[PDB]
């Protein structure tokens, strides 16, 4: 097999760490009257890097 | 509902076998005609859809909703438009002259009594070119019309 | 074999009344006979669990029965529910009060519960008759919604009678609920599911729910632009439709209460909501190039409303109201007002207090030519 999709060079390496995540997740939220949806955005590793 | 007279004339001498004719010709000429209705009825087929009987009309008679969102009283004309995706009907009040001209109506009247002319002609010839070998000559015209284009 | 044969011996259906009877009986032996005890978690989330313990000493244990329309919480009350052409009686019992709105018999309800159902045992050689609980269904960390609408009966009953709580996100992403109303529903059968029988829960048996009122979420069900909440046309607080002749075989003689129109259709299931003819989303659409837009959005509200500080991205501040008659001048003072001339709006008729709104009048859109 040949793997697809890989940015970058072939031979590169990266530490991988696979933590448990002490942040709760919901994909919705009621709000004053109305059931909002849940966004994560892009910006928020330092909230789930910090709550591991 | 039609009523037609159809009258036709034909010559031919074609023998001996029907099924593989020879010899002879076939000429047939016929004509069906229909009462022309639209002489003696003083009715204007052009201007039946310029009528407030020939419109789109709500008949029912309970008020309700177009697809515009408003209301549609009962007798009042109706036209459609189509807002977003769909399409619907929408009132346009007493104003027959902007409603929707109704075909259904429209080609019953016109239809009503069928009134037409039907003419059919038609040549077969049949001769013997060498031996037992015979050509035959075929032609045929139809024509359907009406009296009145309107 | 081949063949396929439709026979359905669900046909008994147990009487109405008789299933009531039985239910009711068992339910108030247990009231009595048992006694609950609740814990006292300020902000965890067994803020308000309730356990149900058989009475081995009356004399220093209340039984959930002596808790009856006592002046001091906890208390337990009865509402009348009309329904199957009987006359239900639903017990619940409240625990604590919340400190927010009540939502309607047919709003979302965002809470946590945990239900059982009762079934008599029958009395064994060694084991005397008595009465068990047995747990079907359990919700400790609510995610979304319930629709009261599409619920049991019971819950859209008792529900309304709860208030919400405050609600705070912890660093964690955890939430946080507080002064919320909290409560046990003893709801009979026949307002459970009655016969079914298909779920964990046995036909014909009494349910037992204990709710945590911890939010509410308005909803719309005929998608009119107006709220359930505010197609309301008594303060009872409750919406009904008598459109189903299982449910109520004979119309009672309350209806057209929440029916403007007396059609048959209720305001908070009916389009129209008067019989003008228009569409109340058409009626309450801001029109063009109106003086009082007072928002970004295309219907007016029914009530002005603020933005939502939750929601940063859009400011949901309308200072209009659906509007009340046209009350002001003409546009040509001379001929009588009509579609031709119609007459404007002041200012006023946004936000009048008690006012008859446009779309609760049938004489207002007026008549096409
Ligand atoms: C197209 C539709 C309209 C068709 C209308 C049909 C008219 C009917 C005619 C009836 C016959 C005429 C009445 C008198 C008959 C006695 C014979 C004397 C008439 C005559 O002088 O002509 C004879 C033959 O032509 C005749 O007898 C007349 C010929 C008639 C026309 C022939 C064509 C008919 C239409 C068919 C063609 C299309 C094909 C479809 C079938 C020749 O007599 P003679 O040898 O002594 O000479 C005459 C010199 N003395
Ligand atoms: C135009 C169509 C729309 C309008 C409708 C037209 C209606 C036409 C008139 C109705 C037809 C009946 C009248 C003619 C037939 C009677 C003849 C009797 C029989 C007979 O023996 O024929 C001899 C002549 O025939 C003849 O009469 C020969 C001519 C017959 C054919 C002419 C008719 C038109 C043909 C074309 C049709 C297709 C049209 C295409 C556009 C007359 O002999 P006798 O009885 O005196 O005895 C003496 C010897 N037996
Ligand atoms: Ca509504
Ligand atoms: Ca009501
Ligand atoms: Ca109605
Ligand atoms: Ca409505
Ligand atoms: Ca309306
Ligand atoms: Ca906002
Ligand atoms: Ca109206």
């Amino acid at each position: 097999y040949e793997l697809d999709s890989i940015y970058g060079p072939a031979n590169g390496k990266l530490k991988l760490s696979v933590y448990e995540s002490g942040y709760q997740m919901r994909s919705s939220f009621p709000s004053n009257g109305t059931e909002l949806p849940q966004y994560y955005y892009t910006s928020q590793n330092s909230t789930f890097d910090q709550a591991k | 509902r039609n009523l037609a007279y159809t009258i036709g004339l034909s010559r031919s001498n074609k023998g001996v076998n029907p099924i593989f004719p020879t010899y002879g010709s076939e000429f047939s000429i016929s004509a069906k005609v229909t009462p022309p209705y639209s002489l003696f009825n003083n009715i204007n087929y052009g201007d039946l859809q310029n009528q407030k009987e020939y419109k789109t009309q709500y008949t029912g008679t309970t008020t309700t909703t177009g697809i515009d969102g408003q209301a549609i009283n009962p007798g009042d004309y109706t036209k459609t438009e189509t807002v977003n995706g769909q399409s619907g009907t929408v009132s346009v009040g007493s104003d027959y002259k902007s409603a929707d001209t109704d075909v259904g109506k429209v080609d019953q009247k016109k239809y009503n009594w069928l009134e037409y002319y039907k003419v059919k002609f038609k040549a077969d010839w049949y001769t013997k070119i060498y031996g037992k070998l015979v050509l035959r000559t075929l032609t045929e015209f139809g024509f359907l019309g009406a009296y009145d284009q309107s | 074999c081949n063949k396929k044969d439709d026979d359905e011996e669900i046909v008994p259906l147990r009487d109405y009344q008789e299933q009531y009877n039985t239910d009711n009986a068992n339910i108030e032996e247990y009231l009595n006979t048992y006694f609950i005890t609740v814990t006292d978690a300020p902000g965890e989330q067994t803020d308000q669990d309730v356990t149900f313990t058989k009475i081995t000493d009356p004399s220093t244990q209340p039984s959930i029965m002596s808790y009856l329309n006592s002046p001091t919480f906890p208390k337990l009350l009865k509402r009348e529910v009309p329904m199957h052409g009987i006359v239900y009686q639903m017990y619940y019992l409240v625990l604590r009060e919340g400190t927010g709105t009540s939502p309607m018999n047919t709003d979302g309800a965002f809470t946590s519960y945990r239900g059982e159902y009762l079934t008599r045992v029958a009395k064994t050689d060694t084991e005397a008759e008595h009465l068990s609980t047995t747990f079907f269904e359990q919700v400790l960390f609510p995610t979304k919604a319930l629709d009261l609408y599409g619920t049991i009966i019971g819950w859209s009953e008792a529900f309304p009678q709860f208030k919400t709580g405050t609600a705070t996100m912890k660093p964690d992403g955890s939430m946080k609920y507080e002064n919320f109303g909290a409560g046990v529903l003893f709801i009979p059968s026949g307002l459970g599911y009655y016969g079914s029988g298909a779920s964990a829960i046995p036909a014909y048996s009494p349910l037992i729910f204990s709710i945590k009122l911890y939010d509410l979420t308005r909803l719309d069900h005929d998608l009119d632009g107006v709220f359930d909440f505010e197609e309301d046309i008594n303060g009872d607080g409750y919406v009904y439709d008598f459109r189903n002749t299982t449910e109520y075989p004979t119309p009672p003689a309350n209806q057209y209460d929440d029916d403007t129109d007396k059609d048959g259709i209720a305001d908070f299931l009916d389009s129209d909501d008067d019989g003008d003819g228009y569409s109340t989303l058409f009626e309450i659409t801001k029109p063009t190039g109106t003086e009082f837009l007072g928002g970004l959005s295309k219907y007016y509200p029914y009530n002005p409303v603020s933005d939502n500080p939750a929601t940063p991205n859009y400011d949901e501040t309308e200072k209009y109201g659906i509007p009340r008659r046209p009350t002001g001048e003409l546009t040509n003072p001379n001929l009588p007002e009509s579609i031709n001339n119609p007459r404007k709006f002041i200012e006023d008729d946004y936000l009048a207090a008690g006012r008859k709104r446009i779309h609760l009048d049938n004489t207002y859109p007026y008549k096409k030519n």
